[PDB]
């Protein structure tokens, strides 16, 4: 139909021209002999129109477009905000025997019996990763191809990543489907949201630190307070380590603590506050605060426990 | 309150169409019968203008069949979904 | 629903003037045609409104 062609055209237009050949090679839908016929030296619009002509000449379904969208999204994976989930199982359950076909069938059937019109697309890729693209819909509307939902699952692990696009009205349904298909008992949402998927992967699996130990100049200038400088350097090195820090860009704190300082001495109510830290590369600017003289030598634990406690949003009471 | 002009022009164009389709089969006594038809059509339009009816709101009638078909499809889909949910 | 009796008695208030057989036949034909059109239009309007409200009720119930 025309909707499929329009969706394919929009997807191709979204794809950059320099890496277009790689995307089409990875898609592996059109035959190889049909690729060299199109000249990529001309304008982008002419190439896009020619590819639309070729794909319309052949019988193209919506599955191919969904697979192309999945490939593009996993090649970019930085245009959306990702959230994490944690999954828990009973102590009396033995280790599960994971199977691809059973998981796919259960996940498809849960949504097919819950809703009526819904599109599901699967892609199994290396390091044991499963990408699921879901186009939502209901009984009285057709599935929407403009607001998809992306889910990344790791086999035999209690963690799953999701893209926060439109699931806010169907988040419990998605959680139930995930916890039923993979044979788990409870699902919870962790307070960890970020735009970089690799940083979340490193933090959740706590594999960001791989430093392992095994056996296998102007003397006329006098720097005073040198002992303080060496002490603060040692403290910073011990607290923040030496490994490259993961890349984060946001942190949020909520405070409900009392004010203690003559001033508001008789007040018995807390001082409600909300604080946001924003930076292109967090966890590295904070490392340079102590040497710059802006903060004290030992930083507050609320700022040096972001990767250890695996949280991004904090709430503090008295 | 008199009705809107949309239904008035709708009625007048249906009258024009029916007059044309009944005149297409006429062979004898051509011009006087169509003059009388136009006169009675104008008289009916005047009578409708002078009449009173509580107001009602809707849109153009050219999209009745498509809306009815999509409403039937939506009704069937909702009914089957509700039946499945109730059985579950 | 109120203009319908008026348009119904328009028939026999027009019958008292014309007397030609072919004109009478034509009058009756397009009169019954427009009456059928009016009835079908009103029924379609009512059932359209009923279907719309029923669809709204069912979508609310399923959600």
């Amino acid at each position: 139909d025309e909707t499929v062609a329009e969706f394919i055209k929009r997807t191709i237009l979204k794809i950059p021209m320099n890496e277009l050949t790689t995307i089409l090679k990875a898609w592996d839908f059109l035959s190889e002999n049909q690729l060299q016929t199109v000249n990529f030296r001309q304008r982008k619009e002419s190439v896009v129109q020619h590819l639309i002509h070729l794909c319309e000449e052949k019988r193209a379904s919506i599955s191919d477009a969904a697979l192309l969208d999945i490939i593009y999204m996993q090649f970019h994976q930085h245009q959306k905000v990702w959230e994490v989930f944690q999954m828990s199982k009973g102590p009396g359950e033995d280790v599960d025997l994971f199977d691809m076909k059973q998981f796919k069938n259960s996940f498809k059937k849960i949504l097919q019996r819950a809703l009526k019109n819904v599109t599901v697309s699967f892609r199994e890729t290396e390091e044991n990763a499963v990408w699921i693209r879901i186009a939502w819909g209901t009984q009285y509307t057709k599935p929407n191809q403009y607001k998809p939902t992306y889910v990344v699952y790791y086999s035999q692990t209690p963690y799953a990543f999701t893209s926060s696009s439109m699931l806010r009205r169907n988040t419990p349904l998605l959680g139930q489907a995930l916890t039923i298909a993979s044979k788990h008992h409870q699902i919870v949402k962790m307070d960890l949201r970020s735009r970089y998927l690799d940083s979340l992967k490193a933090i959740v699996f706590k594999q960001y630190n791989q430093t392992f130990e095994t056996h296998n100049m102007d003397s006329r200038i006098i720097h005073e307070n040198i002992v303080e400088k060496e002490r603060v350097q040692r403290i910073t090195q011990e607290t923040f380590g030496d490994y490259p820090q993961p890349q984060l860009e946001f942190a949020q704190y909520k405070l409900e603590t009392k004010f203690k300082s003559s001033i508001l001495a008789e007040r018995e109510e807390p001082l409600r506050c909300l604080i946001k830290f924003s930076s292109p590369h967090l966890l590295e600017a904070l490392k340079s605060l102590a040497p710059a003289g802006i903060a004290d030598a030992p930083l507050s634990p609320l700022l040096t426990c972001i990767p250890n406690k695996r949280m991004n949003y904090f709430k503090i009471r008295d | 309150q008199p009705l809107s002009k949309s239904t008035r022009d709708h009625l007048q164009t249906m009258m024009e169409s029916v007059i044309m389709t009944i005149l297409s089969n006429s062979i004898k006594e051509k011009e006087e019968i169509q003059y009388h038809l136009n006169f009675l059509k104008k008289r009916l339009l005047q009578q409708c203008e002078t009449l009173k009816v509580p107001p009602k709101k809707m849109e153009d009638l050219t999209n009745v069949s498509s809306l009815l078909n999509m409403e039937r499809a939506r009704d069937k889909a909702n009914e089957e979904g509700l039946a499945l949910l109730q059985e579950e | 629903n109120i203009v319908l009796p008026e348009f119904e008695k328009t028939h026999l208030e027009h019958q008292q003037r014309i007397e030609s057989k072919v004109c009478k036949a034509a009058i009756a034909t397009f009169y019954v045609n427009v009456k059928e059109q009016f009835i079908k239009m009103l029924k379609e309007s009512q059932m359209l409104t009923n279907l719309k409200r029923k669809n709204a009720k069912m979508i609310s119930d399923i959600e």
